[PDB]
């Protein structure tokens, strides 16, 4: 994260740069694009302080340095048990952001290159907005056009022509080769999308993606982070699937433009649309869901703040809930009026703490009882519930 | 268990323990001793035991060899838990919907400390029934 | 029912446990001898004590216990061990699905899981300082030579440590302090 | 070096330090008596029985204590607690007891929403009637 | 233990011992017979056997055995933790979230600072409530309707309503008492600056006011 855009505005700043590149979305000669969405497993926790180290003088006055590796080595402690952590980096420090930032800055450029992660930063002296180019030439010059990294999350978006992706799915069905057309399997779509949405599994599509993650893989060492396909989410958009689909900071973003839209159906409700600042004029369109793990995350808390926890009293309960609920509805919104499966968790979870009210009032089941002692401000004495 | 827990032998013990206790607070259990529920009631009230040993007091009372009490406080069950403060039945109010006796299990030993604490409370007040801090009405209920 | 009644009114928390008092059976009938109830109040201290010991992952070596007291009770603990682990799993799940939870359960959960996850961690730490670090010379020249290339293209001054007196230094220390 | 000696790293881990305190001032003793004695007459006896010492010391530091009869909570019993006062009592009772801007702030008004400071970490704290009504409009608590 | 050593004097029946409180044949055994013809682990054998590999202990090595001496000192860091939370304490008054700001807070101490090493050498705050501000618009009203001839009367509530309204409305009542007071020019001044215009308007104010 920056500090300027929210993680939903670097959603919605990163689509409309997907859509800002130039002839993306263009299949007609055969181009493919490819967006790799992979979270760095277990990386804070293999990270190395010899290496930090080194990497760390680079930065700083070795003082310094040497203070962040001397405190990420320490005797951590739990209950009638202790260790010392030589390996892996302590992240309840405070530098351990910009610890964990540099050593993902390591990884950026072994990712992106030196010359191209040079042609993404651009001029030292004046260094350019986020995604954004001096030259549609040097845009246009390697596979990778839009690259950002979340924490461990990396976002590598790749363009390629015909011949391009050709030769990648030759070179890894060249070390690979599997006639069984296994590469199906072991693929993981996001799948909280309907159906169509979902990106289609055509062998072209599914060993270009798997290409390419086999030659970022094989681009980062091992030992600095684990880099799993199982881990790894791989979109690809070509003459076969009109659907872009990756997920930032907890969204589920699928892409389509007006061009290849009469494939699937409009979602209606829920939507953002995409314009390009060329044209001025709207050329895609994002529809959004909230990611299955983000729901997993509410519903989680939810059963966590009542059948989880219990005595307590009725205005804290409704006030944690109801804080709880608040910060999800302000973080994703929109999503919230698309997703279908958590507007049924919202219901199930609400009734929850009406039982959880009444349960504590009395053993019985009330047959009716009232919505207005739930829903009235807290400085009436109601529940303050939203 | 069977090893801190005094285990009362028979329905003089059990009449006997309880009676000759003014100060502390008889605290008696009955339980078929190889079934699984009271087992944990035993396993947990050996430390409850060493935790409220100056004030309460834990008794061992199986239904094999006495079989006298049970016609008396209307016992079957799997498990009981019986109290008794100056030779007098403590009553416990639990959501169970049983305020004489408690069939159920708890897990806490705090929360075991808490009722015992309780019970202690009401029955130096010398109230018959005391209001348990906690409902047990949707846990056991049996 | 009707004629049970007129017969009567006429006249895994269980696993572990009884894995526990099983053991506390065995060893009661092992030895009937004198003051042997002395003998299963100490040998019972060595039994939770001896499982405290393996959730802290410590060696529980006794050097005055005979050795098939030794045997039973790393035996115990060994499965006890297991229905543990398996135990702290399987209630998880259970508790990611949501179906059936208890109130207490879980945070006994949250300790035991909790208490694997710190043993699997140091046992990484000791299983890295046994065989050294993973990153090999080859790869930490290339990786570092890179990042080295980038701060030379980049032209970037390195950070000074904090002078004496710093320009900022009194608004930086708000910072950290708010 | 003497800390990869065996008389260290026999013992467990959490011994090495005062092993290796306790066994450093055995050595310097030891040589100490070695420097002292002369070439032709000398006897280990002493780093013998300091030997011996260093053994118990190992033994005694390695086996723990033993563990206590579990201590009992007090017999729940109401007491009146007196009353006390005064500026000792005062002040350090007035750390524990809450202030009259703490009780300002558990009260809350009826009608109005009451005063709430949403913070960075979280948007639950209110302010209650702490501030008084001119004071809330100003904005200025 | 003492009446667990007494035994049962043959017995008390003690279902009246203390006074508890409660809160043919042929046939039987018959129907005994028709109940009867209508009715018609390893782990542990482990340690069966390990019980019997024990036979080797002799009652001289049983009679010594090293109790207890937990090697957690769960009974000290329990100790400890103990102490820890026995107590907690009240939050002070400055923890009220009021913070006043980073401007004061920096200025205030940095000078504080410069001074330690020379001797060496509407804030987050929730928006105004509606019946709050009623009862500013209905104060203000009375001190305004006291005298009409006090500038810092009009100056006041001027300023005072100016940041709850905010808006014209305030600005208005404002210069209505300008036509009440014109003769203390304060009230042009703050007039001037609480209306917003580079010329058209504030120009005319200026000559109103001269």
């Amino acid at each position: 994260p920056s500090d300027s855009e929210i993680p939903p505005l670097l959603v919605y700043k990163w689509t409309q740069g997907i859509n800002n590149l130039s002839e993306i979305w263009d299949v007609s000669r055969g181009q493919s694009a490819v967006l790799l969405e992979t979270t760095l497993g277990e990386m804070a926790e293999k990270i190395d302080f010899t290496l930090l180290n080194r990497l760390l003088r680079l930065i700083v006055d070795p003082n310094i340095a040497d203070y962040i590796t001397a405190k990420n080595n320490v005797v951590i402690n739990f209950k009638d048990m202790s260790h010392v952590n030589k390996y892996g980096l302590i992240r309840g420090l405070k530098f351990a952001s910009f610890i964990f930032q540099y050593y993902g800055l390591v990884i950026d450029l072994l990712l992106l290159g030196q010359e191209r992660a040079t042609d993404l930063a651009g001029p030292a002296n004046n260094p350019n907005e986020f995604m954004q180019f001096k030259s549609k030439e040097v845009e246009k010059a390697h596979p990778i056009r839009l690259y950002t990294r979340y924490l461990d999350r990396i976002y590598m978006l790749f363009h390629f022509e015909e011949d391009e992706g050709e030769e990648l799915t030759d070179e890894y069905l060249a070390e690979n080769p599997d006639p069984n057309f296994e590469n199906s399997i072991g693929y993981n779509n996001r799948k909280c999308w309907p159906k169509d949405s979902r990106m289609r599994l055509i062998r072209q599509d599914v060993n270009l993606g798997r290409a390419v993650f086999w030659e970022i893989q094989s681009r980062v060492p091992t030992s600095l982070t684990s880099i799993k396909w199982e881990n790894a989410f791989v979109s690809v958009y070509s003459k076969n699937n009109p659907n872009l689909l990756f997920s930032m900071c907890g969204f589920e973003v699928r892409i389509l433009p007006r061009q290849r839209m009469e494939e699937v159906v409009s979602n209606d409700e829920g939507v953002w649309d995409l314009v390009d600042e060329r044209t001025k004029q709207r050329t895609a369109k994002a529809y959004l869901k909230v990611s299955e793990e983000e729901i997993k995350k509410f519903d989680s808390r939810i059963r966590g703040i009542l059948m989880a926890s219990g005595s307590t009293t009725f205005t804290k309960v409704a006030a944690k809930w109801n804080t709880s609920l608040i910060s999800l509805f302000t973080y994703f919104r929109e999503a919230i009026v698309a997703t279908e499966p958590l507007l049924d968790i919202l219901v199930k979870g609400e009734t929850r703490i009406q039982n959880r009210v009444k349960l504590g009032l009395n053993s019985k089941m009330p047959t009716r009882f009232p919505p207005a002692v739930f829903y009235t401000p807290k400085e009436l004495g109601g529940l303050g519930m939203i | 268990a069977s090893v801190l827990l005094p285990q009362l032998r028979t329905g003089w013990h059990v009449d006997q323990a309880i009676v000759t206790e003014t100060k502390r607070l008889v605290v008696i259990r009955f339980g078929r001793k190889n079934d699984r529920q009271c087992m944990i009631m035993d396993e947990l009230l050996s430390s409850i035991a060493e935790r409220v040993r100056n004030f309460a007091v834990i008794y061992l009372c199986d239904i094999d060899e006495v079989s006298d009490f049970d016609e008396m406080y209307e016992l079957t069950d799997p498990m009981t838990v019986m109290f008794f403060y100056h030779n007098k039945h403590m009553m416990c109010d639990f959501g169970t919907g049983n305020n004489n006796k408690l069939n159920f299990i708890v897990d806490d030993k705090q929360e075991m400390i808490d009722i015992l604490e309780t019970i202690f409370r009401g029955a130096r007040k010398n109230k018959g029934l005391v209001v348990s801090p906690y409902d047990y009405n949707h846990k056991r209920v049996s | 029912y009707i004629g049970n009644l007129i017969t009567r009114q006429f006249e895994d928390a269980y696993y572990d446990l009884e894995l526990r008092n099983s053991v506390m059976d065995d060893i009661l009938e092992m030895m009937p001898e004198s003051i042997r109830q002395k003998k299963a109040r100490t040998i019972l201290q060595h039994l939770s004590e001896a499982w405290r010991c393996w959730k802290a992952n410590i060696p529980w070596d006794v050097p005055g216990m005979p050795a098939p007291i030794k045997k039973i009770i790393e035996r115990y603990i060994k499965s006890k061990a297991d229905a543990w682990v398996s135990a702290a799993h399987y209630n998880r799940e259970r508790i990611k699905r949501g179906a059936h939870v208890e109130k207490t359960m879980v945070k006994k959960n949250l300790g035991r899981l909790t208490r694997l996850w710190i043993k699997n961690e140091q046992e990484r730490q000791r299983q890295i300082q046994k065989n050294g670090p993973e990153i090999t010379p080859e790869e930490a020249t290339t990786i570092f030579s890179v990042m080295v290339e980038w701060l030379e293209s980049r032209s970037f001054s390195p950070i000074p440590f904090p002078p004496l007196t710093y320009k900022n230094d009194t608004k930086i220390l708000v910072l950290a302090l708010e | 070096y003497l800390f990869a000696s065996d008389m260290i790293q026999k013992f467990p881990v959490s011994v090495h330090k005062q092993m290796l305190r306790m066994l450093c001032a055995k050595v310097s003793l030891a040589a100490r008596v070695d420097a002292g004695q002369k070439n032709g007459d000398r006897n280990t006896v002493l780093a013998h029985k300091w030997k011996a010492e260093l053994s118990k010391k190992a033994r005694k530091l390695s086996e723990a204590p033993s563990i206590s009869e579990t201590k009992a909570l007090p017999i729940p019993e109401d007491q009146p607690k007196k009353k006390r006062a005064g500026r000792k009592f005062r002040k350090y009772k007035e750390k524990f007891r809450l202030s009259h801007v703490r009780q300002l702030q558990n009260r809350m008004e009826f009608g109005k929403q009451e005063q709430t400071v949403l913070d960075s970490y979280g948007e639950e704290v209110g302010l209650g009637m702490s501030n008084t009504s001119l004071q809330q409009a100003v904005g200025a608590t | 233990p003492s009446f667990l050593d007494q035994e049962p004097p043959a017995g008390y029946v003690p279902g009246i011992g203390r006074g508890a409180t409660g809160f043919d044949d042929e046939a039987a055994n018959v129907f005994k017979t028709l109940e009867l013809k209508l009715a018609q682990s390893n782990v542990k054998r482990q340690f069966a056997d390990l019980k019997e590999s024990l036979a080797a202990v002799t009652e001289s090595e049983w009679m010594d055995i090293p109790d207890a001496t937990d090697f957690t000192r769960r009974n000290k860091r329990n100790r400890i933790q103990e102490q820890l939370n026995r107590k907690t304490y009240a939050a002070p008054d400055s923890l009220i979230p009021g913070n006043v700001d980073l401007n004061k807070l920096t200025e205030e101490r940095e000078k504080l600072l410069q001074s330690q090493i020379d001797e060496n050498l509407v804030n987050s705050l929730s928006d105004a409530t509606l019946e709050d501000l009623q009862k500013m618009r209905t104060i203000l009203k009375s001190y305004r309707k006291a005298d009409p001839t006090n500038p810092q009367g009009w100056i006041a509530s001027a300023r005072l309503e100016e940041k709850a309204r905010k808006f014209s409305v305030a600005k208005k009542i404002i210069e209505n008492g300008c036509q009440e007071c014109p003769r203390s020019s304060d009230i042009w001044l703050e007039n001037i600056r609480l209306h917003e215009s580079d010329v058209h308007y504030c120009k005319t104010l200026v000559a109103t006011a001269i």
